[PDB]
């Protein structure tokens, strides 16, 4: 309903979930996945090669 | 052909500009190396595979024993005529296939594709490890090598960063061969040459 | 009542039905009226507020000549006008 | 399928029993320090995955893709028969038309 009235259905992404410092450490991790902050879904540093994602 | 892959890079506004999405053929989890993984060892999977196949040939010789009583239990009450000789011929060979698919599924679980649910094994670590090969045995990398400023450092940084992550010995480079000097870039036909 | 005039208008279809709310003086005892109203619309109690009926609600709360509304519905450009007022 | 999964949960509970003696057999002789508590934590959950892939391979052998080596089952007979469906249940065919 919000999109059909305000012409904003296609929200073109300008940023990837990873940063340029974190595009490659995500690629080498089969388990590192996106957390949410500031109502945006981006990657972080503490989710990469974590000791808590293999239990 | 042990491995094959394709990969899409990252959000951008430049289509001819390359990226590094294929660096995730070497993705694996290194958060805890205190325990070596049991499943990379070739003799671990062999004794897991042997105890499975003897569980299968026991499954096969047991189900032929069930097939004898099953003739008078479910086939003599199916027709007024007794044709019970071909019924054993149809189902002894039907056990032989459904025992044979279990042999091929047991070997694919322990020799071919044992790494497909393990995050601690890369796709490219575990493709080679089916053949008891290490990462130190990829010797050549035929680069895409298309003579541009952007490609030959992106292709070089991708092979460097996947061989860094998989544990090459320091001082074992792969030899880059660069065929497009000779054949040119046949844009669609490139990967076949 | 002028909000409930949108709720009958929203959840009826192609009909021209007479209203359950003929006169605003029916709202002088609402808790027995609102229940009898929302048994005619069981689907209103499960569908969320539409966005067309959401900015309508904000247009009712800031209408001229009204008593200012006893709550804040949005954090927007108009917050102090909703707040201190 | 039931006689296979009980052969798997027997395989799982047996291999945890092998994991107890395997600590002093192959991990105490690996380092001068004794960190043997995390070694069981690494490999009890590693048994849990390699037991879980055997459950998914047993179900795919007997529910999902049981027809893939049988010539007496069509690809379209055996796709529907995974869901206990007959050929009489394809109701519509959207033709290319």
């Amino acid at each position: 309903h919000n999109a059909i009235t305000r012409n904003t259905m296609f929200v073109a992404k300008d940023k990837a979930p990873y940063s340029d410092e974190l595009e490659q450490p995500v690629y080498l991790d089969p388990l590192a996945r996106v957390e949410e902050n500031k109502k945006k879904l981006v990657f972080s540093d503490k989710t990469i090669q974590s000791s808590q994602s293999y239990v | 052909l042990a491995m094959t892959a394709t990969a899409t890079d990252k959000i951008g506004r430049s289509v001819p500009a390359p990226g590094k999405g294929i660096l995730t053929t070497a993705r694996e989890h290194h958060g805890n190396l205190k325990y070596p993984s049991p499943l990379l060892n070739i003799e671990y999977r062999k004794r897991q595979l042997n105890k499975r196949l003897e569980q299968i040939k026991s499954w096969e010789e047991t189900e032929l024993s069930y097939l004898q009583e099953e003739a008078e239990l479910a086939k003599e009450e199916f027709g007024d005529e007794f044709s019970m000789h071909e019924f054993l011929k149809e189902r002894t060979e039907e056990v032989y296939r459904e025992s044979k698919r279990q042999v091929s599924d047991a070997k694919k679980q322990w020799g071919n594709s044992f790494y497909k649910s393990d995050p601690r094994i890369a796709p490219l670590r575990g493709a080679l490890a089916a053949f008891n090969l290490t990462i130190d045995d990829i010797g050549v990398a035929s680069f895409h090598g298309t003579s541009t400023v952007a490609n030959d450092k992106n292709e070089s940084a991708t092979i460097n960063n996947m061989m860094k992550h998989l544990g090459r010995s320091e001082g074992n480079p792969v030899f880059g061969v660069f065929q497009k000097y000779l054949t040119g870039h046949p844009k669609g036909a490139a990967g076949a040459w | 009542g002028d909000f409930l005039r949108r709720v009958e208008e929203r959840f009826t279809s192609s009909a021209g039905t007479v209203s359950l709310l003929q006169n605003f003086n029916q709202l002088n005892e609402p808790e027995q009226f609102t229940a009898d109203f929302f048994e005619k619309f069981p689907q209103a109690g499960k569908q969320l507020i539409s966005e067309e009926d959401c900015d309508y609600f904000l247009m009712l709360a800031a209408r001229p000549g009204q008593k200012p509304v006893p709550f804040v519905p949005v954090l927007d450009e108009r917050f102090e006008f909703f707040f201190k007022k």
